[PDB]
């Protein structure tokens, strides 16, 4: 999923 | 010998990336759940780790070629190296005098005892302190410190990494600028590059021990509920 | 009329449960991520909600017949009623003078403005404040306040509830002790029970509006990462 | 899953 990581990576 | 404009611009981008992501004032530490001196230090240190992960993501995004990689490779490298980068970057606050990490006031002075109060044992804290001491004794220039973090993050030998070839080409280019920097800019550093490469092997062993100990706390919901969503995601076993 | 020993012991267990789970000193509020006066109040209020959820679980476990229910029913009732119980129990700190919740020092004084700084709009904050005012004006005895929380939690009309029959029998027994308490122990409370039942309908409408607004913040990872694992689990859509 | 809820409910 990695929703936060995906968001923080733009 | 002399280093090229390409190697010099790699250094410039890395120290600029580190200056943007490492707040020497430690001014945000007041925003974390307060330190408490079972597992009384866990809320504060979970907040500190969560904040550090964001800073590592920020640093990683400024590494040349990192943003160009696939989102899956970017996530694999960060999920695997995150704790090693945190241990490396923590060396800036480490004091050889107190054998502790000092981040402004005495509230943000973390000794070996505070870390046991976050669930860690001496099986991790003994090699971690011994790592910080030897890293500090290397007296690394800011240029070497930032190159080491970038080499650590861009390691191709991490689980989940698909484009091994591309990642190894980025890491080899980073190792070359480090070897050339030490050779032409670090006086009496003929043995330094080899000592720095050994510190990367020590980090792998520390990551192993940290993953074991993290598994011990993440499997206890009364402890895992004290972690942050970002810590859970990054140190999680999801692929 | 007079109320039975069985009804009297239900009251005794409920006020004892509430006294064990509601810390009038608000001494733990210092352990939360500090208040900040975008979404500057979100870390502090997420910590406050997370702490309140634990207190609601603690209260629920002391309600006669709640622990006897299946783990699935216990989870369904808490996932659905959690926010309504928090709004009900928050009425103890609510001040009609300041139109705010006061929890010790001025640091833990939460006005309508602080709550907008956690992502809420006046579509929720206007009916919520109007709810707190009318609840406070009811001048409920501690016995009535605790019975209302227990009736709210043991509502059979919640999604995920399997043993509707058993849950409704527990709620009906709780409504009977409330009606008998108001009748024989509350002077001039002939219209109170009906007013309290209306407050439960208002809570449903507040839960609806809160779920909409929570969905808005949980879908933004930069905001959801500021929540706690317990808030994510309880306000989550998992079945 | 509800790991925390299951734990807090004993
Ligand atoms: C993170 C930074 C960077 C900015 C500053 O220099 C301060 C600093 C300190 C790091 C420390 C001192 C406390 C314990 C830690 C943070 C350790 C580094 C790793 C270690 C750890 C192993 O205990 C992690 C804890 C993990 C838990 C919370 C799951
Ligand atoms: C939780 C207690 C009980 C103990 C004390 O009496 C204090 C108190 C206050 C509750 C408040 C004042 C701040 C905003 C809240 C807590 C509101 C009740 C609900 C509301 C909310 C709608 O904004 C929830 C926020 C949800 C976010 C963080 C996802």
């Amino acid at each position: 999923r990695h929703k936060i990581l995906h968001r923080l990576l733009q | 010998h002399m280093l090229s404009d390409e190697q010099m611009q790699i250094i410039n981008s890395l120290v600029e990336a580190h200056h943007k992501t490492y707040d020497d004032s430690y001014s945000d530490f007041v925003r974390f759940r307060p330190p408490v001196r079972r597992l009384s230090m866990l809320p504060h240190l979970a907040d500190l780790v969560s904040y550090s992960i964001q800073k590592v993501i920020g640093f990683a995004k400024m590494i040349p070629g990192f943003r160009d990689l696939t989102a899956e490779d970017q996530i694999a490298l960060l999920k695997s190296s995150a704790i090693e980068i945190i241990m490396l970057r923590s060396n800036q606050s480490f004091s050889l005098e107190d054998m502790s990490w000092s981040c402004g006031g005495p509230d943000f002075k973390y000794c070996i005892n505070d870390v046991t109060k976050a669930g860690h044992t001496l099986e991790l804290l003994e090699p971690l302190v011994k790592f910080q001491v030897g890293l500090k004794k290397l007296k690394l220039h800011e240029e070497e410190h930032v190159l080491l973090m970038a080499i650590c993050l861009l390691s191709p030998d991490r689980p989940g990494v698909q484009d091994h070839v591309r990642i190894e080409a980025l890491q080899d280019r980073l190792c070359d600028v480090l070897q050339a920097y030490i050779r032409i800019q670090h006086p009496g550093g003929r043995l330094l590059y080899a000592k720095m490469i050994q510190k990367l092997a020590d980090l792998r062993s520390l990551n192993e021990e940290h993953s074991k100990q993290y598994r011990s706390l993440s499997f206890q919901p009364e402890h895992s509920m004290q972690l942050t969503p970002l810590v859970l995601e990054v140190f999680g076993s999801e692929v």
